[PDB]
């Protein structure tokens, strides 16, 4: 029972700003980890960056192409999910997706910090730079 | 100060983190220059058209202030911008959904939606919570 | 399922519709003008325009209260300056008028003028032909036009006439909304609303049949009104391609004093110096003749067929009038209402020194003489026009309220609640 | 309070306007802005359909010759040109305050 | 839209039936309700009002107290019940929905108390008949 | 057309009541007291210049934005010869400002200069560690 | 005014005694109503700008208060004894006047539209 939607996408001009949304719904957003992923045209799917919980303060890491733009952020109390992008570029464009995150770790094969898993997606949101 | 007026409810909230646009600064920033001592260069050099709508202009600059002012003074909100209660919200006000209100609506639309229901709310903040802390917070003080 | 809690958001971008008080705002002095009014607040050269993203909003440009303000305001400010002055009281007596085209100017000679009481003062005077009235009882022998209308009034002659754009403000809180559609029919609604918080210039020019100094619809030429198959609803065209015009007072007029008040003197004609030369004015043959067809295709598009017929439109209400450098022109614009769709215009000019209010009943203003020879020149951007019920055109009356609704057509007055509640998760800490 | 009117019988041919007419003891302006008095008509044997609502607006599937007007205290409702299909009653209903009360419903041949 | 009535027919005095108005498409918990009574041969006298929520019921002075109504706007349906019946009530009884929309309860600010909207009727239904004899 | 009874309170309601019901009113007469040919003006400022004042008072004791707040001013029982509960649970208020109208220039001073001025010499020099 | 002349380690003690009665001072007006205010009005808004201007700073009631916001010497480098122990409040205005509106930008943001992205 699981929504998520992405919204926010739009064309926009190289060193321009622009702020994608997610509003989700169906489970616990509060103490979930949200995961930002991109598919550029003609090309596969792109991790873009992840937000964390409570217990990991809310710590956020972010791809080496995209670290220093992009901005990853949360407002629990409407469950909705943030990507403030500045200083676009154009491969900067694609399709955005948002996706609840899980985290995996096995005791006696595992090495940290495990593995981070997408579960559920949203439809995305086109932005055009 | 309007610039995302057709924004959403969800998205609305990330730009609101500059000081509502820095609202009331555009006024201490006018009230230094509207207090411009010009009409005391002159005291007006009479009473003129302008003047007596000015008077009427600066006192709905007061009025108005202090409405907004008091209204977040008596709901232990006091200054900040957002502060939550312990109101329980009620479906009859709105049977939306979560998401509606925030990642699919604007503003203005949501202010006709409970226009109706916004003075209850009102009375609902203050007999519910401000009054009624304030006497239990004096309880934990007795001790 | 989380049990929601109320939380205030204070800042929240929401406004309403509303009615307010405005106040001027003059870019720039000795403070004598009837309509700057310098006791008034300098603007800021900030440009302050925020542009929306999705707005859809309705206007008016007949409904919207902005303009009923400023006519009960701009006859307030035109009557403040009136009051402290000298009235015209003891002018209305038995005259005596004779001539030195045919005479249009009066040598008049009425002789009474009570500065005491025992002795009377016999008077030298110089009139016009739109000011004086004939009497029936006697041989040739005159009086004003109004003096059983209204009380005569002198203007004081240390005034000032010139329009200055005057920036309405509003008051802090409340804001005004701007459109920005050029094709904008002036009632439905907008897509990019900008939002400022004092408008534009506007220049305070009184006239009638046309408008001066305006302002400039761009990229090619308005047409609107409200019921157009209706004849009662006024259709206004605003233009681009400022069409100039030279009107000119080719006198030299000197002035005398006449002292009837008691420390108030009495302005009047001394002598006119040169050749009685009548006022006129001059308008480019080329850009007018291409002006109008630029109109008939837009009235094309709303009456395309039966194609458009000028027609022109008493000597108050049918004539062309404006001010110019203090001092009014009533013209003769019968050559420019002649064609129809299937070098330099010289329009005639009479001068009345005796004007009349918007309401034009309950006061009668008087112009003192101008010493000099006075020119003008204005751009031409405005013109009222009405149907009739092929099409005929006509200029239309004199309801002087109808100029600002051509500048206030983008602009409505809304009231900033920046205070609101929204449901949430987060219940605050007892 | 009390509302009746006038005249009961109007047995009247088609081709030619006139008037009825309520009269007021009350004064009727509520503070919204505007007159609660509605004036609708029965069918014998039918119950009955809606006029007009307020005095001065309509209501659907009306022809443009009803007209009504009043001040506060007189109140009037004119047909013009009386159409052939005018029998039945007339009842002036006012909606100020509780009880709220009709006329006796004038009757048109 | 639909509107129409049951449980009508014809009783003793002092007995006590409920009839049964159902309306059809509109909804329902948004507005407020009427009864009237016309008698044969009269004009029309109002009897009762129900609020939106069904929290504000409003009756006739010579019905006071006699006769009950409800809502149920789940069920979309419309009862007046009746009691202590005599010969006079004998009449036509019709369920009529009020013309505009009603809002919710106003709430004064100077005064905790809140107001209930009440404006006139546009649908009558056809209605049933209640007569009291012997 | 219109008409319900009460519901939560009046303006000026509990004037008649004892403290302990008058305790939990104070947001009506709290809000209405604001809002509500020159003497217009000359009214419309004079309302103003009596709530800054009271607003004013309020700042300085420490105690802006509550409505209710504790102090650490003794009370003097030689300003009160009344019991505890009969002043929670007898008196009115419109009667308990005519006893305690003389003293109320010895309470206003003896709150500001006694421990709001006191408690801020006291609370800058609490750094240094 | 009585501090005047006081270093500003000095003056601090003085700092109630000048917001008491910037506002209305004592009451004149002895109720002599007998037979034309926008100076009273200014007054008021003067007092409720800075209110409202300490209510942005997170700083409303007191009249002390700390800050996370460093200073930038390119305001004035002058060192802490080099004025504080040594200069009177006048001329520390006389210092810092070109750079005013500069400081209440940086104080607005970075110490209560920051601490907002605290909350949580
Ligand atoms: C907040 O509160 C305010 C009120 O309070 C205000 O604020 C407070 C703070 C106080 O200050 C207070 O004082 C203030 O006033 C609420 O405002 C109210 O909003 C509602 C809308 O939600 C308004 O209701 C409408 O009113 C019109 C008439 O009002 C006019 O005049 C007023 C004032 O003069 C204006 O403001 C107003 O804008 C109008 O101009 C009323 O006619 C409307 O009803 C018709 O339309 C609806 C919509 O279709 C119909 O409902 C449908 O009914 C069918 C039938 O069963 C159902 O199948 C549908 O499901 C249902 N719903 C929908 C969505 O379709 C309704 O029945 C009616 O429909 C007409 O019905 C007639 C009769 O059947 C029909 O005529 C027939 O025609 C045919 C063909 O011609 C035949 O001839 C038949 O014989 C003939 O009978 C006609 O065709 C139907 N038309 C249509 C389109 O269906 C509508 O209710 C209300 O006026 C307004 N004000 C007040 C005081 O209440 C506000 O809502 C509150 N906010 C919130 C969020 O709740
Ligand atoms: C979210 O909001 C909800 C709605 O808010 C409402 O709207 C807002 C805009 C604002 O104005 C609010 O103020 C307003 O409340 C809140 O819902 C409210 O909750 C309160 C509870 O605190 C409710 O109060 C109850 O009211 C009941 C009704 O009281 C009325 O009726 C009494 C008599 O009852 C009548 O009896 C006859 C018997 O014959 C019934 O007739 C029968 O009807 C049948 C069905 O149609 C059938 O037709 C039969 O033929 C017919 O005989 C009649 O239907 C019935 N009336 C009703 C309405 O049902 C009167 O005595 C009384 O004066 C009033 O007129 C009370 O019964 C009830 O008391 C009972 O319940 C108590 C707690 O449950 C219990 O302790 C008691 O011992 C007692 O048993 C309450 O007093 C209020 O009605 C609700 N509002 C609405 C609109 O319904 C909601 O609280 C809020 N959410 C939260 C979390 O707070
Ligand atoms: C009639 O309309 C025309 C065009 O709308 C007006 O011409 C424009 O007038 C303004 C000010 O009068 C000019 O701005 C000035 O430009 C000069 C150029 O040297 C500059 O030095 C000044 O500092 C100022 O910026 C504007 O350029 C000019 N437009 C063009 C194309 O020349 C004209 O003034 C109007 N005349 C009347 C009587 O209304
Ligand atoms: C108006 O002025 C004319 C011009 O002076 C007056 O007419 C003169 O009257 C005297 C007296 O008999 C004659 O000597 C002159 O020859 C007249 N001149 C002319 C041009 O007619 C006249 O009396 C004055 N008054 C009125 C009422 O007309
Ligand atoms: C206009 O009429 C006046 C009469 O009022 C003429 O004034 C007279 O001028 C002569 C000299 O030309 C004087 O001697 C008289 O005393 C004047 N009479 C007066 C002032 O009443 C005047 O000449 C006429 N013509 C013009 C051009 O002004
Ligand atoms: C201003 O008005 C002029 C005059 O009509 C416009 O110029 C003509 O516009 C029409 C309609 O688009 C064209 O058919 C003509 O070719 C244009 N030129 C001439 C010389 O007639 C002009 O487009 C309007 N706008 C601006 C910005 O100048
Ligand atoms: C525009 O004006 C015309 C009048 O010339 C309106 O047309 C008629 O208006 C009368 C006025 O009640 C109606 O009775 C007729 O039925 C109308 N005729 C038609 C064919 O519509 C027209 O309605 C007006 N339009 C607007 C939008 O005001
Ligand atoms: C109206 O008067 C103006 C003078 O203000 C004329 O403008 C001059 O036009 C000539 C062309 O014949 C230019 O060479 C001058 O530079 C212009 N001078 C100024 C000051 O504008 C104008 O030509 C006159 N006629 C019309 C029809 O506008
Ligand atoms: C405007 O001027 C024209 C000039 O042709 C006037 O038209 C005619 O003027 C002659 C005078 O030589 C009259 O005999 C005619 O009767 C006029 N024609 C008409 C149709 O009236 C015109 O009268 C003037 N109009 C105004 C208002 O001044
Ligand atoms: C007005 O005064 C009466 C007493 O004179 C108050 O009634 C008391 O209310 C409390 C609250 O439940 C009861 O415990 C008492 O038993 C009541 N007194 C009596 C004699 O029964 C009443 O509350 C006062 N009004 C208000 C608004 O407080
Ligand atoms: C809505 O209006 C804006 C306005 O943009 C301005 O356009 C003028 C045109 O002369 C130009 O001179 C300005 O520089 C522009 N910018 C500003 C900040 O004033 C347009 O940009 C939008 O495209 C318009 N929207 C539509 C749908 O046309
Ligand atoms: C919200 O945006 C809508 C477009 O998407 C729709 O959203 C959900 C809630 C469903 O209704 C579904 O039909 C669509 O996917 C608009 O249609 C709508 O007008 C917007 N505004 C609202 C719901 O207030
Ligand atoms: C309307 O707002 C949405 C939400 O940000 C945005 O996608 C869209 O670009 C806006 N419309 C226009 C015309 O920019
Ligand atoms: C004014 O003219 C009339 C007309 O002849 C004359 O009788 C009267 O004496 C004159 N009065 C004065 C003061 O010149
Ligand atoms: C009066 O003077 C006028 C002006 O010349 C003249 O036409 C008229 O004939 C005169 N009256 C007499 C009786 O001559
Ligand atoms: C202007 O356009 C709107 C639709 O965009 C239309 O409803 C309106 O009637 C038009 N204006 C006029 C005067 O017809
Ligand atoms: C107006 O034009 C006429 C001829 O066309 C000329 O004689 C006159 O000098 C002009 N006046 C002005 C002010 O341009
Ligand atoms: C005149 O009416 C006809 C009929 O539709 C139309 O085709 C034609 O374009 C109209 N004429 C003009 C100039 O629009
Ligand atoms: C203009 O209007 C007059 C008014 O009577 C009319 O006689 C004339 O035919 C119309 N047309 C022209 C070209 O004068
Ligand atoms: C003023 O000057 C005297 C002597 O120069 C000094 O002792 C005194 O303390 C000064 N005032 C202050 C407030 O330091
Ligand atoms: C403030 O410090 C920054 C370095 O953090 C420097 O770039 C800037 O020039 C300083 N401000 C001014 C006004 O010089
Ligand atoms: C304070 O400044 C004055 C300014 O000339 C200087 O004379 C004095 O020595 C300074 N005192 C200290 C303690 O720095």
């Amino acid at each position: 029972e699981v929504q998520l939607v992405e919204s926010g996408g739009g064309l926009v001009k190289p060193g321009g700003s622009l702020r994608l949304s997610c509003s989700a719904s169906g489970f616990d957003f509060d103490n979930a980890w949200m995961t930002w992923v991109r598919q550029p045209p003609g090309k596969g799917l792109e991790w873009v960056g992840r937000i964390t919980g409570p217990g990991e303060g809310w710590s956020v890491d972010y791809a080496a192409p995209v670290e220093g733009r992009f901005t990853i952020s949360r407002l629990n109390s409407i469950n909705f999910l943030y990507l403030e992008m500045n200083n676009l570029r154009m491969e900067d464009s694609g399709l955005y997706f948002c996706a609840r995150t899980g985290k995996y770790y096995d005791f006696w094969s595992g090495y940290p910090p495990g593995e981070e898993y997408f579960q559920d997606w949203g439809r995305g949101t086109l932005v055009t730079v | 100060f309007l610039g995302a007026a057709g924004s959403t409810m969800g998205a609305a909230s990330m730009t609101l983190t500059v000081q509502a646009r820095l609202l009331l600064s555009g006024i201490v920033q006018q009230q230094n220059n509207l207090l411009r001592a010009i009409e005391a260069q002159q005291h007006l050099l009479q009473l003129t058209v302008w003047g007596i709508k000015q008077l009427q202009a600066r006192v709905l600059a007061v009025e108005r202030y202090l409405k907004d002012q008091q209204l977040l003074g008596i709901w232990g909100c006091s200054g900040k911008l957002i502060c939550t209660t312990a109101v329980p919200w009620n479906t009859s006000w709105s049977n939306k959904s979560y998401n509606q209100i925030w990642n699919n609506m604007t503003w203005m639309e949501w202010e006709r939606e409970i226009d109706n229901y916004t003075s209850l709310i009102y009375t609902l903040i203050e007999d519910s919570q401000n009054q009624q802390e304030k006497n239990e917070q004096e309880l934990l003080e007795l001790d | 399922a989380e049990q929601l809690w109320v939380t205030v958001y204070y800042g929240v971008p929401v406004w309403k519709e509303a009615t307010t008080t405005l106040f001027c705002a003059s870019d720039a002095t000795e403070v004598h003008n009837v309509w700057a009014t310098h006791a008034c607040v300098p603007t800021d050269p900030n440009p302050q325009e925020v542009v929306l993203e999705n707005v859809t909003e309705n206007f008016n440009m007949w409904k919207n209260n902005m303009v009923e303000q400023m006519h009960e305001d701009i006859i307030s400010l035109w009557d403040q300056s009136l009051k402290p002055c000298v009235k015209l009281t003891p002018l209305c007596v038995t005259l005596n008028c004779t001539d030195l085209e045919g005479g249009e100017i009066k040598n008049c000679s009425f002789n009474i003028t009570t500065s005491m009481r025992d002795k009377v003062q016999k008077e030298y005077a110089l009139f016009y032909k739109l000011d004086v009235v004939p009497i029936k009882n006697d041989n040739t022998s005159y009086r004003l036009i109004s003096c059983n209308t209204s009380v005569i009034t002198q203007a004081c002659p240390k005034v000032s006439f010139e329009p200055i754009p005057i920036h309405y403000c509003a008051p802090a809180g409340f804001a005004i909304l701007k459109c920005n559609d050029k094709k904008f029919n002036g009632t439905g609604p907008c897509t990019n609303v900008s939002t400022v918080q004092c408008t534009h210039g506007i220049r305070p020019v009184v006239s009638t049949q046309l408008l001066l100094n305006g302002s400039l619809a761009e990229e090619e030429v308005v047409i609107r009104s409200a019921n157009f198959t209706d004849n009662a609803k006024i259709i206004i065209v605003q233009l681009n391609k400022s069409v100039e015009i030279n009107c000119t007072r080719p006198n030299n007029n000197t002035r005398k004093s006449i002292h009837i008040g008691p420390g108030r003197a009495f302005y009047t004609t001394g002598e006119i110096i040169g050749d009685i030369r009548q006022a006129h004015c001059n308008i480019s043959g080329t850009k007018w003749n291409d002006t109008l067809k630029q109109i008939v295709v837009k009235l094309k598009e709303q009456f395309g067929n039966k194609t458009i017929v000028f027609n022109h439109s008493d000597p108050e209400i049918v004539m062309h009038s404006f001010n110019c450098g203090g001092e009014f022109f009533y013209c003769n614009s019968t050559q420019l209402f002649n064609s129809t769709w299937n070098g330099t215009i010289v329009l005639p000019c009479r001068i009345k020194q005796i004007v009349n209010m918007w309401q034009e009943v309950g006061k009668a203003m008087y112009a003192p003489p101008i010493k000099g020879q006075i020119r003008c020149s204005s751009n031409i951007t405005g013109l009222i026009l009405i149907r009739d019920g092929t099409e005929i055109f006509r200029p239309g009356g004199g309801d002087m309220r109808d100029n600002w609704r051509s500048e206030l057509y983008k602009y409505k007055v809304v009231k900033i609640e920046p205070l609101g509640i929204a449901p949430t998760k987060a219940k605050r800490r007892v | 309070i009390v509302m009746t009117q006038t005249p009961l019988s109007l047995s009247v041919t088609p081709g030619q306007p006139a008037s009825i007419s309520c009269k007021s003891s009350e004064s009727l302006r509520q503070s919204n802005g505007k007159t609660s008095l509605y004036w609708y008509r029965q069918k014998p044997g039918q119950s009955p359909q809606l006029l007009v609502f307020e005095v001065s607006n309509r209501f659907s599937g009306v022809s443009d010759r009803f007209v009504g007007s009043g001040s506060g205290t007189d109140f009037t409702l004119r047909i013009s040109r009386v159409e052939a299909e005018d029998v039945g009653f007339y009842y002036c209903m006012q909606s100020k305050d509780f009880p709220l009360t009709f006329g006796g419903g004038t009757k048109v041949d | 839209v639909q509107l129409v009535e049951s449980g009508g027919g014809v009783v003793q005095p002092g007995k006590s039936v409920r009839l049964s108005c159902v309306v059809s498409d509109f909804p329902f918990s948004k507005y407020p309700m009427y009864w009237v009574r016309q008698a044969p041969g009269k004009g029309l006298e109002w009897v009762a009002a129900i609020s939106g929520d069904a929290w504000h019921v409003v009756y006739s002075n010579s019905v006071q107290g006699r006769f009950l109504v409800s809502r149920d706007n789940v069920k979309n349906t419309l009862y007046l019940e009746m009691n202590s019946l005599k010969i006079e009530d004998t009449a036509v009884y019709r369920c009529a929905r009020m013309f505009q929309e009603s809002g919710p309860p106003r709430l004064d600010r100077w005064s905790g108390r809140n107001y209930y909207y009440y404006s006139g009727m546009d649908v009558w239904g056809q209605g049933t008949t209640v007569t009291v004899s012997s």
